[PDB]
């Protein structure tokens, strides 16, 4: 399961941020097992934090500083799990993680994206 | 002038454009011995050294005028270029052109390119190249750029009539170099690196000779237009038939009845998705991936109680086996026509659409796979044969001209040395050595798995002493004979290699112990057929060595291409071809396994791999790749087979040398024994003599007069058939049919009494002499005597005794009396007995050769096939636990359901070696043996997955040698024998009665009226206008196009089509029918009373009528009564409107004439085959009616009845899956069986069979079927040759 | 490897009789767990009253004077997948004439489900003082004999006719 992501992402402050995570899995994705793990971490030393996932339906945990700004904007059936960042601020600058597990393919996918904000 | 060697100069150029000036002011073909790459004529003699690698004048007069020059080299090979300035930039006298053309002609240049190609290939096979390679790749691209620029420098890319572009093979150079450039920079995802593979095709032109080989192959494929048209035609027609009959019958599945919680089939089918889920609802036979086919008929498979038949679901085999649509129907008819794994097609179709549809498969397997393959073989052989004569007619011609043109131009060591050389006295010591050889091989043939210790000790020491003898003989000879000449002789050469290797083991490969067996081949000196085999093998690496090489490079290309396209796909896309989510056992991730799949595709087992391929990496590419492999390989392999075989027939010798011309050891030592045995015969035989009323004649004429009366023969034949049917009624259901049982028992006595009276009459008619010198009479005598032996025993109550009981089982031979009555069967048996001496020679050779292979196998594998499976699942327990027998037995003593179990056909002994090799050589059952060989570790050690992976090479070498070359020997021998026989008869048919002969000659004569009746214009004007209307050259063409449109309207149908589209096709059909009837009645208008004078017209008429009545009757039967099966059977009658398509075609009408021409002889052979099937079926019903339901044997394909027995026998007539039927017969002891099992309602108490009679039965059948089918093959092929010779 | 074969109906008096009742499964492999019970209506009477019930490996018998001591199991033995459920009457009496039928109550156990099913098979038993050979045998015995003898004649006679012709042949000779 290769993951197609842009390593570095520069988005203008206050604009919309398209954060594309995609994969090419040869097996038909079926919603009754396929899982998406959406996590982010700032500095390597500081801890990873989870904000979105997908077990049966799209789950948003509505976090502090991630409140009312993140919604799922992709559809897993066509291998697109992109998300949007509404009206980016300087704060969300950091390193974004999309973890994909698509059974019955055993290999657990992993995309990494660096998001930077320009004034 | 043979000295016309001058340097190419400028004043020549001032002269070359001179003539051309006035040739264009005034308004011969080039010498066939001077074109590029060939050799310069000898008449010109030697080239002065000052001119080698220099431009020379173009001596060809037709090229003399043109702007051009020729270049020659040390190899005397012609290089012809054009004298224009390079790209109109560099004149032919620039120094750079000079040095570059020298470097172009250089032979080390060709060696360099060949070596770069080979290293390129060895790197194309590494699946995961590492870092160094990207750099190497750079080097390779550099070398190819250098070799391209060297040519195009002198060669040009510009048009001077001669250029880099013109020559075809350099197009490949452009495509490769450009693809190297693009992707190195641009950086389709599936097929990135493939086009590199195309570099390896440049082996074709760098290595010399192959250019002619590929030319001849593409010439041989030229004459396949008619045959491939006919093949697609026939497959499409049988696809229409199969699609009509079985649309959607493969989607019948046993469905639950007690559907809980108020759900219909619809409510549940949508919502079902896992294999496991389906099992909760359908009946899946244990351990299979597909649910069971069932049927709505008595003759079909039956659902277990509580399950009812319903057509809902996917199709079996991932959805790839089905007659649902024309495309899958065509694919299924192809897998039938190539007889690949049609065991499952046969069983699935018969299980779903009932068992009486065997007929279809009979008609296809005969008229299709048999006939079409025959057609292809025959036409390829004809083309290659004409090509070989094309070479030979030039071969003497070229030799003849040269000879006429050439003619027209005109101390102590010496004593001991000669002593031992005398002691190498040939007529004796060699025979002693060959005896040592044979004793050795029959000593290594006593290898077997469980050996006592002293046995391996004695084996060891005897080998040692035999190696001692052979090595001593070698040194005797090296010393006595001159050493320089010891190595001169070929056998000596072989033998020296063998003796060295022997001393190698005596120093000790592990395998090489097995290589003392090669010394068997020394027997070839005095055994002419083994000499023939060695010459056959020699012509594989010898003259016909280029062909072998093409085959090698083609298989390499397909291995690398398949790997590059599908290797990753088989890795990510795999959890859908193995539920454990590991690679399957036969795949294309690596180069070795790619190669293995390509090898199997050549062997003809191409569809299971194809389904896996299609499931894993898409349907378009898999099909194209497999279908390219199949065709290319099968044409080349055939070409190789054919080339060798035609070299065997007559080109090996023209009796140039006698049989063993110099006095052979067998021919001198016999005399030294002839002087001995006669000395025995003259001396001691002398020494022992020294020491010591007409009324009988009248009645004989009466009885003899009766016996040849026609009524008598007819009556006896009638009794034969009644006896044979009485045989057929005795199945396991006879405990029911009481009155029939009793009538059969009494009829037994009646026929016994009749036949006894027969033999008594025959005695008096012929007398014991004439009667007892005739074989048929001896056979009938034996049969009647065993019959009356049985009768008497029963009366005396000793019936219980076993020999009598086991003499009953011999009652199945009563059909044999049928042979001597039908002449056709008699003459076929006469022909087939005529040949058996030659089959004895060849079978002995193939037997000794397989013996070498079988001892090789026994040394390698014996006893390593043991595994410790778990019965519940059926799985090898993992090698991590159960490491060895010892921990398999501790396990067995702790838990249950585990048995340290063998393979039941393995390499434990030599006899089992033979059985296993027969299973491998016929490609049936071979996969499980190979799978267990490549898991081998060591005796008492648990096999590991693909641990000794590279043992597959054993079976690869075995297929190539014991299966390919031996069959070639057999086929050659059989053909010589048949031509020998034909000639002895005087060339007449060898399989037809006299009657058959006269009718054959007549029906040959019918196809000879080229010119026909006048058919004059009829009187009345308007109908005369209709006359010239219908007789237009294009009116019939228009009809033909209408038929083709009809054909496609028939193909458009599909399972599941909408109620709309069904009636749309319905009216298209009826408008077609109306239109055909109209054109027909138009024909009747013109040829008043004359429509019926040419047969094809009656064909059209009857097709019209069948078409009309079939449509009417289908309407009636759908309206009034309910009848699906009758509906579809009578609806297929509309196919008649297609079949007239052959009328226009003229390349198909000759091949069908050939078929119908040959039909009688195939009817004869079919009778004989049916008789053999019948006898073997009665033996089946007697013996294996109660074997346990295991592998090939199942509920409906068994030997419990005449229907089922005859079905299994027809299946294995084509040798399809006889291993499956043999597997349960072999098991004889518990726990493999149970010998005290009471079958309910009958008295036979044994579930498991007799191995010995099982093996004899099945091996015999496959051999007899092979010979009768080879006779079929000869009949068809001989007619094709004969009818094409016009 | 079951074949279903009907029972014989003519139990000679005073010697043992074996009543057949064979019931194979539609598809042979399926496991099952059968038990059977047998019923009888005496000749001349209107109702079927139970006689024996074989389940597990027992042959529990309902008490009836007529069949109390003379029935023993001769079915399929020691398995629970009984497919042959026949019974044996040791000393046939005139009281045992009647109509006897059996019921097999199988419970095929399948992949996720079990389907209890029933089959009833009916037999008629007539007791006689002595055996009468089956009609077929008689008709055939007479038949083999008749054909054999007549056939000989066609042969024997024909030979005479020819012999005569041959005699005519000698006559010209
Ligand atoms: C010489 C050079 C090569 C010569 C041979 C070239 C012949 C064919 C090349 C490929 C042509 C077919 C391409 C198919 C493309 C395709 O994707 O087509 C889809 C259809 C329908 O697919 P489905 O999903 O409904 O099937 C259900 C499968 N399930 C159940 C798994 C979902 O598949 C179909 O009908 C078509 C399936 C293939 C039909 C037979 C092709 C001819 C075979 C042998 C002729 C040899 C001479
Ligand atoms: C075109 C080429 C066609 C080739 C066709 C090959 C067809 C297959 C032929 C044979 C395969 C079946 C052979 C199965 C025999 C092995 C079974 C076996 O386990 O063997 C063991 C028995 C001994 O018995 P035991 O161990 O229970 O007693 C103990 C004895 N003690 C004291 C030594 C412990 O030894 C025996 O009987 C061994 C009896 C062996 C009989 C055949 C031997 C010769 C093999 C082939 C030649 C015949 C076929 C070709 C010619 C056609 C005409
Ligand atoms: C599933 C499809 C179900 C529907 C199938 C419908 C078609 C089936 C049967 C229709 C058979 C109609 C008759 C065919 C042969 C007609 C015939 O009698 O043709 C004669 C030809 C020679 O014809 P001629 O040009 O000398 O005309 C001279 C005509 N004369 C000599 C009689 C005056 O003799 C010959 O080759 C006879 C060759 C006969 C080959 C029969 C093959 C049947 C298949
Ligand atoms: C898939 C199934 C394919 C079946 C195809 C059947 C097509 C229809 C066959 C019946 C044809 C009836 C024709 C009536 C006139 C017969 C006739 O006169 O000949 C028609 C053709 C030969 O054409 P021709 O007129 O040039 O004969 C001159 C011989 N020649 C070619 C050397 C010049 O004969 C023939 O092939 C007749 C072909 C007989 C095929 C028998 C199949 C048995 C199974
Ligand atoms: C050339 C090959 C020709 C082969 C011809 C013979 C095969 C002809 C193939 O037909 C066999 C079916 O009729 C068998 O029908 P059943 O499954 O009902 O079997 C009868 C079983 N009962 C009725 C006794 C229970
Ligand atoms: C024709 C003459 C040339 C062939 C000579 C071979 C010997 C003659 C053999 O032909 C007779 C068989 O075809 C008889 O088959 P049945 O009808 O008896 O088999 C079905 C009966 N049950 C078992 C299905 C009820
Ligand atoms: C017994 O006699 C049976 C006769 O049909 C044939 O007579 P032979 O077996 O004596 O055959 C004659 C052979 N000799 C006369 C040449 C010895
Ligand atoms: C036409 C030519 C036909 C030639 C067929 C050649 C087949 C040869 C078969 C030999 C068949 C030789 O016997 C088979 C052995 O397997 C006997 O093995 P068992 O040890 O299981 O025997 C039971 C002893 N308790
Ligand atoms: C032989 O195979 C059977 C079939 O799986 C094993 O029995 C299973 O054992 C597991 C224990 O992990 C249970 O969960 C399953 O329910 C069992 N299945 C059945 C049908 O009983 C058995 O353990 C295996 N034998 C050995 C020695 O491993
Ligand atoms: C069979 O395989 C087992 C592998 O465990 C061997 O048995 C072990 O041998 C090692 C080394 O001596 C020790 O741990 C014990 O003696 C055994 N342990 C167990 C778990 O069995 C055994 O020697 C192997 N060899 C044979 C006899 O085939
Ligand atoms: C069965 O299911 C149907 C759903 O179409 C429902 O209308 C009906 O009431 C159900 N019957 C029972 C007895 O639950
Ligand atoms: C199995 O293991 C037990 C353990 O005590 C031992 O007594 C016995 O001999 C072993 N073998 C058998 C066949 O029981
Ligand atoms: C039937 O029983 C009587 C005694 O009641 C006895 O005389 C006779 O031998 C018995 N016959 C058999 C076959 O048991
Ligand atoms: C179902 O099984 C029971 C025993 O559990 C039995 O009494 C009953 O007769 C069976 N019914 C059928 C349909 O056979």
């Amino acid at each position: 399961m290769e993951v197609t992501v842009p390593a570095t992402l520069n988005v203008l402050n206050g604009s919309d941020a398209r954060l594309p995570c995609t994969f090419n899995s040869c097996y038909t994705v079926n919603h009754k097992q396929f899982s998406l793990n959406w996590t982010y971490q700032e500095c390597n030393n500081c801890s990873e934090e989870m904000f979105l996932q997908f077990r049966m339906k799209i789950i948003n945990l509505k976090l502090e500083r991630f409140q009312d700004r993140v919604e799922f904007s992709g559809n897993p059936s066509k291998y697109d799990v992109s998300v949007m960042l509404r009206n980016v601020q300087p704060e969300d600058e950091g390193i974004y993680n999309c973890y994909i597990m698509n059974p019955p393919d055993r290999h657990r996918g992993h995309g990494k994206i660096h998001l930077q904000v320009l004034m | 002038g043979p000295q016309s060697f001058v340097h190419f100069t400028k004043q020549s150029l001032a002269l070359i454009e001179q003539r051309i000036a006035e040739r264009k002011s005034k308004e011969p073909k080039p010498s066939s011995d001077l074109e590029a790459g060939k050799q310069l004529p000898f008449i010109y003699g030697d080239i002065p050294p000052g001119m080698v690698s220099e431009p020379l004048e173009d001596l060809d007069p037709y090229y003399a005028d043109k702007k051009t020059f020729i270049v020659l080299n040390k190899g005397k090979t012609i290089f012809r270029f054009n004298a224009t300035p390079a790209l109109y930039m560099l004149s032919p006298f620039s120094p750079l052109r000079r040095i570059s053309i020298k470097i172009l002609v250089h032979s080390l240049f060709s060696m360099l390119i060949m070596c770069t190609i080979l290293t390129n290939c060895i790197f194309m096979t590494m699946n995961n190249p590492p870092d160094w390679t990207k750099n190497v790749k750079y080097t390779f691209t550099g070398i190819y750029t250098f070799e391209s620029l060297v040519k195009i420098l002198a060669r040009g890319f510009c048009v001077g009539e001669f250029t880099f572009l013109r020559d075809p093979w350099n197009w490949l150079d452009f495509v490769v170099i450009v693809f190297a450039y693009l992707t190195e920079f641009v950086n389709n995802v599936s097929a990135l690196r493939t086009f590199r593979v195309l570099r390896a095709l440049k082996t074709i032109s760098v290595i010399p000779g192959l250019k002619t080989i590929v030319g001849a192959l593409i010439q041989s494929v030229k004459k396949l237009s008619d045959v491939m048209i006919l093949t697609v035609f026939c497959l499409s027609v049988f696809a229409l038939i199969g699609l009509q009959l079985f649309m959607g019958n493969l989607k019948h599945k046993c469905f639950r009845n007690s559907l809980e919680n108020n759900e219909t089939l619809e409510s549940i089918m949508n919502t079902l998705e896992s294999e496991e889920d389906f099992r909760k609802y359908f009946y899946y036979l244990e351990g299979s991936k597909d649910a069971l086919l069932c049927g709505f008929s008595t003759d079909s498979g039956q659902c277990p109680e509580g399950y009812t038949c319903v057509k809902i679901g996917r199709n079996p085999d991932y959805g790839y086996t089905s007659f649902d649509t024309f495309s899958w129907a065509f694919l299924a008819l192809f897998r039938l026509m190539t007889q690949d794994y049609w065991e499952n097609l046969y069983q699935q179709t018969l299980r779903a659409a009932g068992k009486t549809y065997m007929i279809f498969f009979v008609v296809v397997i005969f008229l299709g796979s048999f006939y079409l393959i025959n057609l292809i073989l025959a036409v390829v052989a004809m083309a290659y044969e004409e090509q070989n004569q094309a070479n030979i007619e030039e071969a003497k011609q070229k030799e003849l001209e040269f000879q006429q043109m050439l003619d027209r131009l005109k101390p102590y060591w010496i004593k001991f040395k000669k002593c031992i050389y005398f002691i190498v006295m040939d007529p004796f010591v060699d025979l002693a050595i060959t005896i040592c050889i044979v004793l050795n091989t029959l000593f290594m043939a006593m290898e077997h798995h469980p050996m006592t210790e002293e046995f391996k000790n004695v084996l060891a020491i005897r080998n040692l002493v035999f190696t001692g003898i052979f090595a001593a003989e070698m040194v005797l000879k090296l010393i006595a004979m001159d050493p320089y000449e010891y190595f001169q002789v070929g056998w000596n050469i072989f033998d020296s290699l063998i003796v060295t290797l022997s001393l190698v083991e005596l120093f000790l490969l592990s395998v090489l112990r097995s290589f003392r067996l090669l010394r068997v081949f020394k027997l070839a000196k005095s055994w002419p057929t083994l000499n023939m085999l060695i010459k056959i093998i020699g012509n594989s690496v010898g003259a016909f060595g280029n062909l072998t090489l093409v085959l090698a490079i083609i298989v390499f290309i397909f291995a690398v291409v398949g790997m590059q396209l599908f290797g990753k796909s088989y890795k990510e896309c795999v959890c859908k071809i193995n539920d454990d989510c590991t690679l399957p056992r036969w795949h294309m991730n690596d180069f070795f396994h790619s190669f293995l799949i390509v090898f199997r595709v050549l062997c003809g087992e191409w569809i299971e791999t194809m389904w896996d391929c299609m499931e894993v990496a898409g349907q378009a590419m898999c099909l194209i790749v497999y279908m390219m492999v199949m065709v290319i390989g099968n044409l080349v392999v055939l070409n190789l087979f054919l080339a060798l075989l035609l070299s065997s027939f007559s080109s090996d010798n023209l009796t140039a040398i006698e049989e063993d011309p110099d006095a052979n050891n067998l021919q001198i030592a016999v005399t030294r024994i002839k002087k001995g045995i006669n000395y025995v015969k003259q001396t001691l035989r002398e020494f022992i003599l020294k020491a010591f009323g007409k009324i009988w004649w009248n009645i004989r004429k009466t009885c003899y007069k009766i016996v040849e009366h026609s009524w008598f023969e007819s009556f006896i034949v009638l009794m034969i058939l009644l006896s044979s049917g009485a045989l057929a009624f005795e199945d396991i259901y006879i405990e029911r049919k009481k009155t029939i049982k009793i009538i059969l028992e009494y009829a037994d006595k009646i026929f016994t009494y009749i036949f006894i009276l027969e033999m008594l009459l025959k005695w008096i008619a012929y007398g014991y002499k004439t009667y007892f010198t005739n074989a048929w009479c001896w056979l009938d005598f034996l049969i009647v005597d065993v019959s009356l032996v049985t009768l008497v025993a029963n009366t005396l109550g000793y019936s219980d005794l076993g020999p009598i009981k086991s003499l009953r089982t011999l009652r199945a031979l009563r059909p044999l009396r049928a042979l001597s009555r039908f002449e056709g069967m008699r003459v076929v048996v006469n022909a087939l007995i005529g040949a058996i001496p030659s089959i004895m020679n060849v079978l002995l050779v193939c037997l000794i050769f397989w013996l070498i292979f079988s001892i090789m196998g026994v040394n390698l594998f014996a006893g390593k096939f043991y595994e410790c499976i778990n019965t519940t699942d059926g799985s090898r327990f993992p090698a991590s636990q159960v490491p060895n027998r010892s921990e398999c037995f501790a396990l067995m003593n702790v838990s249950q359901n585990v048995r340290w179990k063998n393979l039941k056909v393995n390499f434990d002994n030599v006899g089992l070696g033979y059985l296993s090799l027969l299973q491998v050589a016929t490609f049936k059952g071979w996969t499980i043996i190979m799978y267990a060989a490549v898991d081998s570790v060591n005796v008492d050690k648990q096999p590991k997955y693909e641990y000794s992976l590279y043992m597959y090479i054993y079976f690869v070498v075995f297929i190539i040698f014991g299966s390919f070359f031996t069959l070639n020997l057999f086929i050659c021998v059989i053909i010589d024998n048949f031509n020998q026989q034909k000639k002895k008869l005087g060339g007449q048919d060898i399989f037809m009665t006299e009657e058959q002969k006269k009718y054959y000659n007549a029906m040959k004569k019918l196809g000879s009226k080229k010119p026909q009746k006048p058919i004059p214009r009829p009187g009345n004007k308007i109908q005369g206008c209709i006359f010239d209307l219908v007789t237009n050259q294009a009116f019939d063409i228009s009809i033909m196009v209408l038929i083709c449109l009809n054909m496609v309207t028939m193909m458009v149908e599909k399972e599941g089509q909408s109620q709309h589209m069904t009636e749309v096709l319905y009216w298209i059909n009826v408008v077609f029918i109306i239109l055909f009837t109209g054109e027909c009645v138009l024909k009747l208008i013109s040829l008043r009373h004359y429509y019926f004078t040419v047969g094809w017209n009656i064909f059209d008429f009857v097709v019209v009528i069948i078409s009309i009545v079939g449509m009417f009757l289908a309407d009636l039967i759908e309206t009034y009564f309910v009848s699906p099966t009758l509906f579809r059977v009578i609806r297929l009658a509309r196919i008649g409107r297609i079949l007239r398509l052959v009328k226009g075609a003229k390349g198909i009408r000759t091949l069908l004439f050939a078929l119908m021409m040959s039909l009688p002889a195939l009817f004869n052979i079919g009778l004989l085959l049916f008789l053999v099937m019948f006898i073997y079926a009665i033996f089946g019903m007697s013996n294996f009616a109660y074997v346990k339901k295991e592998d090939g044997i199942n509920d409906m394909f068994n030997f419990e009845t005449f229907g089922n027995s005859m079905i299994c026998l027809f299946q294995i007539t084509t040798s399809a899956g006889w291993d499956g039927l043999l597997a349960p017969i072999l098991n004889s002891k518990p726990p493999d069986c149970d010998p005290k099992k009471v079958h309910p309602g009958s008295s036979v108490e044994g579930d498991c069979g007799n191995p010995s009679v099982g093996i004899f039965y099945f091996v015999s059948y496959i051999i007899i079927s092979f010979l009768v089918v080879v006779n079929m093959y000869i009949a068809v092929i001989l007619e094709n040759f004969s009818v094409a010779t016009e | 490897g079951c074949v279903e074969v009907d029972s014989e109906t003519e139990a000679v008096y005073g010697m043992t009789f074996k009543i057949l009742c064979i019931s194979c499964k539609r598809r042979s492999e399926t496991n099952a767990e059968t038990f059977t019970e047998w019923t009888f209506r005496q000749k001349g009477t209107e109702e079927f009253v139970k006689i024996l019930r074989y389940e597990n490996e027992v042959l529990q018998l309902e008490e009836d004077e007529r069949f109390e001591g003379r029935v023993v199991w001769n079915g399929s033995r020691g398995t629970k997948d009984l497919q042959d459920l026949s019974i044996f009457i040791t000393n046939v009496t005139y009281n045992h004439s009647g109509d006897y039928e059996c019921h097999v109550y199988r419970l095929l156990f399948f992949e996720n489900y079990e389907h209890n099913t029933s089959v009833v098979k009916k037999i008629h038993i007539e007791v006689v003082d002595k055996a009468n050979r089956d009609m077929a045998s008689i008709v055939s015995e007479i038949m083999m004999y008749v054909l054999i003898v007549v056939l000989t004649i066609w042969l024997v006679a024909e030979m005479i006719y020819c012999y005569k012709k041959i005699a005519a042949a000698t006559e010209t000779a």
